[PDB]
């Protein structure tokens, strides 16, 4: 529905999905990084009901669904659901098919490289897009907030990361990954 | 009996003056780079809202 061929951005968390396109100062839409599963027995028939429901489908129907994170503390472990948030992402409610458009995607410097390298994968195997970029939460942090030297303390739903900046430049043996985040919080 | 501590008081006095004379020539003639300058500031007091670019 755009009339620009301008990137797509999708910042995939291990809580919600936030994305729109490239050149916006907001999401367009927002999902949660959710596929729900019913672990109910159906009782009526011609009822439809999925076998699986994607990003907000999986919350309005949660009543008596299991939902389930495909990132667990910032990486991506189940791809086949990543697909579904994705495919339900760009071309249901963001209006976008990727394959018109070069997508960008977010990461912790120090997320384990499959992370990475699935989610390039698939960008490029399942939605033909013409080019990608995995970019940096410190990096993007520091755009964001108008600077070039900083340091970025994301307080997410995953990991967080703890990354200084200066003109530009990591400084990473000044790297702290600690392994709280808001997930953690919600359980305490 | 006194010529000569006239005279050699003077080639003291003479050659000290040639000598302070030539640097205070050049120390009086220019004198640009010895002094200094404003060094002001920017302070942004026209800055009423957001900039064009996409980190403001």
């Amino acid at each position: 529905d755009e009339d620009e061929t301008t990137a797509l951005v999708c910042d995939n968390g291990s809580g919600l999905v936030k994305a729109g396109f490239a050149g916006d100062d907001a999401p367009r839409a927002v999902f949660p990084s959710i596929v729900g599963r019913p672990r109910h027995q159906g009782v009526m028939v011609g009822m439809g009901q999925k076998d699986s429901y994607v990003g907000d489908e999986a919350q309005s129907k949660r009543g008596i669904l299991t939902l389930k994170y495909p990132i667990e503390h910032g990486i991506i472990t189940n791809w086949d659901d990543m697909e579904k948030i994705w495919h339900h992402t760009f071309y249901n409610e963001l209006r976008v098919a990727p394959e018109e458009h070069p997508t960008l995607l977010t990461e912790a410097p120090l997320n384990p490289k499959a992370n990475r390298e699935k989610m390039t994968q698939i960008m490029f195997e399942t939605f033909n897009v013409p080019a990608m970029y995995v970019a940096i939460q410190a990096v993007l942090s520091l755009y964001a907030s108008g600077r070039t030297t900083g340091i970025v303390l994301d307080s997410g739903d995953g990991v967080t990361h703890n990354v200084p900046i200066y003109e530009g430049y990591a400084l990473p043996h000044a790297i702290m990954r600690l392994d709280l985040a808001g997930r953690d919080l919600t359980d305490y | 009996m006194q010529a000569l501590l006239g005279a050699r008081a003077k080639e003291s006095l003479d050659l000290r003056a040639h000598l302070k004379q030539v640097k205070k020539e050049d120390t009086e003639k220019e004198n640009r780079e010895v002094g200094d300058w404003r060094k002001n500031i920017d302070a942004l007091s026209g800055m009423e809202g957001r900039k064009k670019k996409f980190e403001s």
